[PDB]
């Protein structure tokens, strides 16, 4: 009589699975179908039936679950590929030893690339642990950006966007993993924590996807500070750019370093930058010529004089040899200093805190002076005093 | 009456006024610190070919949202690649509609 | 929505070194609309509204100077011609008489005449020029002239026939009565050009003066002279103002050489035409409505007169936008209105809005209205049979899209070659970019935040979109462009229509062109049987089943929806429901012995006679379950008794179908064919014992004379 809800409730009361299935399909209430697949004992043709229904409905998670319960795995891979559910496809292929998925994703990414959808290809590579190719694509996008007006804030936006997408994908995967774990998973997580205590700088550097974002932000901050006086902060920022030298090419970094060093009268850094600039990889004869002409004029007007400053005691190690304020290299000790995104000054004090989105060390005095309500890099909109208290608690835990 | 007030209170700048603060900086900055370079026999005009105008570079603490940054970046890469408008012109929508 | 030019007449007789020019100042329009008038330097032109030609030759020499204004008398019987010769003539008019137009009464002021106006009720003339204003009454034939301090520019009489309004280039606007006394005076700082009176309306029943000042503003004034405070601003200086009949629209012209349309509140709707010169006078065609007449009245007609000497005619046609999901039909009424109609009780529900609606989409117990830069959503109380609409949420964000749809907790907008997904809050969520323009989209059911949809492009490729996938799934490819698509109830087949009115049916399991049809306007799938297709051409609607010849109806209209034993036909903008008989399909299914599908078809609300028929064949062909269902659907006792007798006797005895066929036949009043059936194979004795019970023994003896008793 085309009254599906009453028929469904009668079938549920009478323990009739097929009629319940058609009734739930007609009412389009697949929650009852999820309850059914949880209730259907094992290995029936009805499993294939609800798997096909789920695949038609577009919920390939339930379709794959039904196919795996049925005993067929290739149909689950077919559903995952047809609906472009690539995370589940990669997990199933890794668990079931499927080898064609990598190549298939390769030509699908190539097809997207030929359709001029590089960001979609980057998203696809993010979905399948291929972040290196996505990073290369984003670097190419930034290089294309430099060819035009090239507002650096847009490049900062795109790099922070890539980092946040990677962090989001990782956190969904982790939240899926921890929920409902066993003793073996607990032991694996304990070993992971033990390795996390004794980490290495290189591994953390590779893991962090904020390299381009922080590099571009430091470039923008250096330029902005240099325009509005504050030369000494500009030198520290330019030194940070020279400490990255990965996304930004040598020319811009050394140009900014030379400008800042000339404006602050610190001529050792200016001489180093000018020696760097004479031959990066290739240069025309006339450009090189005007470069040494500028160098000779600058260094023949008056000899390079080192501007005295304060040699604050080192906090990285127990050595009594003080290190210059601008220097972050920390020679003969190997203890490099973490940056401060707020102003660029190296962390030389106990007061340092970070948020749980970008984990960059913040100096309390700089934030108080600038009255920054948000994180300088990722713009996290939560009260900073509470972050300071939380970091103090975390340090007390350590 | 309430609509206008609430919109003005929130006013999320979507496209039109994201960073529209364009004022000549090639001549404004040469007032700030260029004179010391000029009285002396120093030529660094090549070396300032790297810096960009700062009046375009907007400096103020705002709120960054995941989705609206995503939309801005997609719209930027789209008009960079310039593929939407060419196929729109090849679509001859005005001829049909 | 669409604006189409009708006929243009140009007057190029420019005369240098002469004060007579080729400009046109005013265009008087008749109440009926069968005739039109225009004024040119030293001439008056008469035109037909429908076709552009001079019914009468241009009159020259009557007035030795230019003609400033021409107006009818709201009855199509008089003209008033004011000239710079300091004189005003009034002419009598009638189409049937041999002299169509002839001067009747001429009078003269002291200076040049600038404006004229008529009385809707008493047909009195008010003519105002420099230094003077005069009133003429037909009965007395005595004019009343009065002096004033500066030249009046425009005049307008109220629709009640009581009040009069005039304006001066010095900024003074005066409102007087029929006795010409200073009822109200308002002083401004800018010249006054255009005024009008709002038409009387049963909803409003109050008349106000609408005056367009030259400081880029439009003002509403009451009778006492107190402003209503609107003071709506404009980008361009207005020149002419005209109200449509019943006070629904407002035609505004002036600077920027554009003729625009507005609502009476002030909402912009469309721009009629851009001539590339100042439009001196634009007029609307009044309409006459019969007592209880039914008509969409979408057509609108405008007449424009420009500075260079072009008198052009434009026609405005309003498109139809509507939505139909289930048990409801929400269609756009006269602009800025939404009417929801139910097909059962024919009851209507009206929603009134001020701005123009662009798209109407209705989901489950939810309706979405797309106002200009505004979005409204209304829910429904399901428990009550009558619906109650309450505004749950409102969206202020401005969105432009030719197609808008609402799904559970999401909105979809199609703009150019892009599809945008909007949250109910307003912020954009996801984007999809396609090669060509997205022509038609169809939404299919599913879970919240997981509703799929179908998309057709101008190229023709049919794609599928999921909300969270963010990756289009190529369904199929079509060479011609796509106009409308439909999905089967089970999602087994898909019907697609091209630009040539060609219908093609594609199977989803195997991509093949199973069915092709020519000259198809619309099509629809059934929502209960999954197999019936009802497609309507321009004049004839055909219903087709699986491997069955089409059914013709010659019904006037287009098919929009198909439900169980129901087809929806829409004519113009009204809708109707028509029932269909399933007897033909039932018979054809009985022909090939697929009793299951025949019973499924008969379950769609068929008459009890077909039910007993199908039960009879089900019992005959040894199908007891379907026979029991058919004999149970209609209250029958003897047939079901014979049924359990047959099912009990089937397992043991030979189960000869002749006896049961004869018993079925004899259960009705027709007996002779049952006798013949029992006589056919061999059942004479059982026929005799069967026919004895009803006590007419003579014919039983007639039967037993031939029948034998092979026992011993
Ligand atoms: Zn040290
Ligand atoms: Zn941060």
């Amino acid at each position: 009589n085309f009254q599906w809800d009453k028929a469904a409730k009668q079938y549920a009361l009478a323990k009739y699975n097929p009629g319940l299935i058609e009734a739930y399909t007609r009412i389009q209430d697949y929650e009852g179908l999820e309850k059914l697949i949880a209730e259907i004992p094992e290995r029936n043709e009805l499993l294939q039936d609800m798997g096909d229904r789920f695949q038609q409905a577009g919920l390939c998670d339930a379709a794959v679950k039904c196919y795996e319960k049925f005993g067929d795995i290739k149909q689950a891979i077919d559903c995952c590929v047809l609906l472009n559910h690539w995370n589940l496809a990669v997990e199933l292929a890794e668990q079931y030893n499927f080898v064609q998925i990598e190549g298939l994703l390769v030509q699908y990414a190539n097809q997207l690339l030929e359709k001029r959808r590089k960001l979609e290809a980057a998203e696809l590579y993010r979905k399948a642990k291929r972040n290196t190719e996505a990073a290369k694509i984003l670097s190419q996008i930034a290089d294309d950006l430099t060819e035009r007006d090239a507002n650096p804030l847009n490049i900062k936006k795109m790099y922070v966007m890539a980092a946040l997408e990677v962090d989001l994908y990782k956190k969904r995967m982790l939240d899926a993993t921890m929920t409902g774990q066993a003793t073996s998973t607990a032991k694996t997580l304990n070993s992971l924590i033990t390795s996390t205590i004794n980490t290495s700088s290189a591994d953390k550097i590779l893991n962090n996807p904020w390299r381009g974002a922080e590099a571009w932000h430091f470039f923008i901050l250096a330029q902005r500070q240099l325009y509005n006086g504050q030369f000494k902060y500009a030198l520290k920022s330019a030194l940070r750019l020279g400490e990255y030298e990965l996304e930004i090419d040598q020319k811009k970094i050394y140009s900014l370093i030379a400008i800042a060093a000339y404006y602050n009268k610190s001529f050792r850094e200016c001489s180093r930058a000018f020696v760097k600039l004479q031959n990066l990889e290739n240069i025309t004869e006339d450009e090189k010529e005007r470069y040494e002409a500028i160098a000779v004029s600058i260094f023949t007007k008056h000899p390079p004089l080192d501007s005295p400053c304060e040699y604050t005691p080192c906090v990285g190690k127990n050595c009594s040899q003080q290190v210059s304020e601008y220097d972050i290299h920390c020679r003969a000790c190997g203890s490099n200093f973490s940056p401060c995104v707020a102003s660029g000054r190296p962390i030389f004090q106990k007061e340092f805190y970070q948020c749980k989105n970008c984990r960059h060390k913040m100096i309390e005095s700089e934030v108080s002076r600038l009255k920054l309500y948000n994180c300088a890099l990722c713009h996290s909109p939560i009260d900073f005093k509470r972050f300071t208290e939380s970091n103090n608690n975390n340090n007390n835990n350590i | 009456a309430q609509e206008q007030e609430v919109s003005k209170v929130s006013a999320p700048p979507n496209q039109p006024t994201v960073q529209v603060q364009d004022i000549n900086e090639l001549q404004k900055f040469t007032k700030i610190n260029t004179l010391p370079q000029t009285e002396e026999g120093v030529d660094l005009s090549q070396l300032m070919q790297i810096l960009s105008p700062v009046e375009d570079i907007k400096e103020k603490d705002e709120a960054w949202e995941f989705l609206q940054l995503k939309t801005q970046i997609y719209e930027i890469v789209s008009n960079m690649y310039g593929g939407n408008e060419l196929i729109d012109d090849d679509d001859e929508d005005d001829e049909n509609q | 929505m669409k604006c189409s030019e009708l006929w243009t007449e140009i007057i190029p007789k420019n005369d240098p070194n002469s004060n007579i020019t080729n400009q046109v100042w005013s265009c008087s329009f008749n109440n009926d609309g069968s005739i039109l008038l225009a004024c040119v330097g030293d001439a008056i032109l008469v035109y037909d509204s429908f076709t552009g030609n001079l019914v009468n030759k241009a009159i020259r020499g009557g007035q030795k100077e230019q003609i400033n204004c021409i107006k009818f008398s709201k009855d199509g019987k008089r003209f008033a011609t004011a000239s710079n010769d300091k004189t005003v003539w009034v002419w009598s008019f009638d189409v049937n008489k041999n002299p169509k137009l002839a001067p009747e009464v001429k009078y003269s002021h002291t200076d040049k005449v600038l404006c004229l106006a008529f009385n809707p009720l008493t047909h009195q003339i008010f003519s105002g020029g420099a230094q003077d204003y005069a009133l003429w009454t037909p009965d007395q034939q005595s004019i009343e002239k009065s002096k004033f301090k500066d030249k009046i520019i425009t005049c307008a009489w109220s629709w009640d026939g009581l009040y009069l309004g005039f304006g001066t280039m010095g900024g003074i606007i005066g409102i007087r009565n029929r006795a010409l006394e200073q009822l109200a005076e308002i002083q401004r700082s800018f010249p006054i050009w255009c005024m009008d009176w709002t038409p009387i309306t049963p909803d409003y029943q109050n008349s106000v003066l609408v005056v367009g000042v030259w400081e880029q503003s439009i003002a509403h004034y009451n009778i006492q002279g107190q402003q209503l405070g609107s003071d709506k601003k404009l980008t361009y200086d207005p020149i002419d103002i005209n109200f449509s009949t019943q006070g629904e629209f407002l035609l505004v012209s002036g600077t920027n050489n554009k003729c625009t349309l507005y609502t009476r509140e002030g909402g912009f709707l469309i721009d009629v035409a851009t001539k590339n010169d100042w439009v001196w006078n634009n007029k609307l065609k009044p309409v006459i409505k019969e007592a209880g007449s039914v008509a969409v009245q979408d057509q609108l007609h405008v007449a424009l007169t420009t500075n260079d000497g072009e008198i052009s005619m434009f026609k405005i046609q309003q498109l139809t936008v509507h939505a139909l999901e289930g048990d409801k039909y929400a269609y756009r009424d006269n602009l800025t209105d939404i009417v929801v109609q139910s097909m059962s009780s024919n009851q209507r529900i009206r929603l009134k809005c001020k701005e123009l609606v662009k798209n109407i989409s209705i989901y489950k117990d939810k309706l979405a209205a797309h106002l200009t830069e505004r979005i409204l959503i209304y829910g429904t109380s399901s428990e009550d049979s009558q619906m109650k609409y309450k505004l749950h949420k409102r969206i202020v964000k401005k969105v432009e899209a030719h197609i808008l749809e609402i799904v559970s907790n999401h909105l979809i907008a199609c703009v150019k070659n892009k599809v945008q997904l909007y949250q109910l809050s307003g912020d954009l969520e996801k984007e999809w970019v396609f090669d060509s323009r997205v022509n038609c989209i169809k939404i299919i059911g599913g879970m919240p935040n997981k509703e799929g949809a179908y998309v057709g492009l101008k190229n023709g490729q049919i794609f599928k979109i999921f909300v969270d996938n963010s990756f289009p799934i190529p369904i199929l490819n079509h060479n011609i462009s796509i106009k409308n698509i439909d999905a089967s109830q089970k999602r087994k087949r898909l019907a697609v229509v091209d630009k040539n009115s060609n219908l093609t049916v594609y199977d989803l399991s195997n991509k093949e062109q199973v069915f092709q049809e020519m000259n198809i306007v619309s099509c629809a799938f059934n929502n209960n049987f999954d197999d019936l297709l009802a497609f309507s051409s321009t004049d004839t609607t055909f219903i087709r089943c699986s491997n069955h010849p089409p059914l013709s109806q010659k019904i006037s209209g287009q098919v929009v929806g198909f439900k169980a034993n129901k087809l929806f036909v829409l004519n113009d903008n009204v809708m109707s429901t028509i029932d269909v008989s399933m007897t033909q399909t039932m018979i054809k299914y009985l022909e090939r012995k697929e009793f299951q599908s025949a019973y499924e078809i008969s379950l769609l609300g068929v008459t009890d006679q077909d039910f007993l028929y199908l039960g009879n064949e089900a019992l005959i062909a040894t199908q007891f379950a379907i026979a029991r269902k058919c004999y149970t659907r209609i209250k029958k006792l003897d047939f079901i008794y014979l049924l359990e007798k047959a099912e009990k006797d089937f397992k043991k005895n030979t189960f000869v179908e002749g006896f049961y066929q004869g018993e079925i036949y004899a259960l009705q009043t027709k007996f002779y064919e049952a006798e013949n059936a029992l006589t056919k194979s061999n059942l004479a004795s059982q026929a005799k014992e069967m026919w004895i019970i009803l006590k007419e023994f003579d014919k039983a003896m007639r039967i037993t004379d031939t029948g034998a008793s092979p026992i011993n």
